[PDB]
């Protein structure tokens, strides 16, 4: 196991909707996957347990991580600062590629995308560092509740999170 | 319609520095002359200006001064930019310095807009003001 797997459990308003689960590369972005896993599974005692998905542009990406204010403007590293851009060798190739949001180069927190589409001019600015591997029908489900500029018709939340094995 | 500042707008802003010593009149002067001006333009106004490197330079302190503070009032939202819509403008993009024409236009055309060439135009002001106070 080199390359960690985690699950997100994603509910609307409150219902289960379904789960989402995610190989991190750590074989490429070892950094940044590590910030995410421990982010989901609540080992440093914070992370995504409980936080929603904030921004949802459906046939581009749906955004969440922002733990602390829920807007954007939020969100928190496990390096207790915003961490450098890893590297920019993974590519941006179609749904369900798992990148860092971030606010400008070498600005990374907790923010992160689902990609929904192919979004190659993303490349060399967001860090992609996984991949959904199961669970891709309950992000396309995802992005109904989602708009042109982002905002959500209903509360997108992350029910619940942790590593698988 | 991208309709640039017209040569007799930049020869006029020209007279009018040359004939001041950067007088009070340079004021309401160079805001009849930067009606509607994208951040291009006035950049184009400004650095037609030659030969007054000491008041250029108050100046570009202020510009620079004010392009920090608006940076730290419009604190950055996280995330990739989907395609059409526009990326939030920063200081420097406000300046004219980190941003195309293209943008600029993006901004100000907005609906609701975020008036960039105006704002800038404000900067402007002040470091005029800073300069006319010091040379009278």
């Amino acid at each position: 196991m080199v390359n960690p797997t985690v699950f997100f459990d994603i509910a609307v308003d409150g219902e289960p909707l379904g789960r989402v689960s995610f190989e991190l590369f750590a074989d490429k972005v070892p950094k940044t996957a590590e910030n995410f896993r421990a982010l989901s599974t609540g080992e440093k005692g914070f992370g995504y347990k409980g936080s929603c998905f904030h921004r949802i542009i459906p046939g581009f990406m749906c955004q969440g991580g922002d733990f602390t204010r829920h807007n954007g403007t939020g969100g928190k590293s496990i390096y207790g600062e915003k961490f450098e851009d890893e590297n920019f060798i993974l590519k941006h190739t179609g749904p369900g590629i798992l990148s860092m949001a971030n606010a400008g180069p070498n600005t990374n927190g907790s923010q992160f995308f689902i990609c929904t589409a192919k979004t190659e001019w993303l490349d060399g600015k967001h860090v992609v560092f996984g991949k959904v591997k199961e669970g891709m029908n309950i992000v396309e489900a995802m992005e109904r509740f989602g708009s042109r500029n982002g905002k959500t018709s209903k509360k997108i939340t992350i029910a619940d999170c942790g590593q698988l094995e | 319609v991208h309709q640039a500042i017209s040569p007799r707008t930049l020869n006029a802003w020209v007279k009018v520095v040359e004939e001041k010593a950067f007088s009070p009149e340079v004021i309401p002067m160079f805001s009849a002359l930067s009606e509607g001006a994208t951040p291009q333009d006035l950049n184009t106004m400004l650095n037609t200006v030659g030969g007054h490197q000491a008041a250029m330079q108050m100046l570009k302190e202020t510009i620079n001064e004010e392009a920090a503070e608006w940076d730290r009032l419009h604190p950055v939202h996280a995330g990739p930019i989907a395609p059409g819509q526009m990326r939030e403008p920063r200081g420097s993009d406000i300046a004219g310095t980190t941003s195309t024409l293209q943008e600029q236009i993006g901004w100000m055309t907005h609906n609701p807009p975020i008036p960039v060439g105006e704002i800038y135009k404000r900067w402007i002001i002040l470091g005029l003001n800073k300069i006319v106070r010091m040379y009278s």
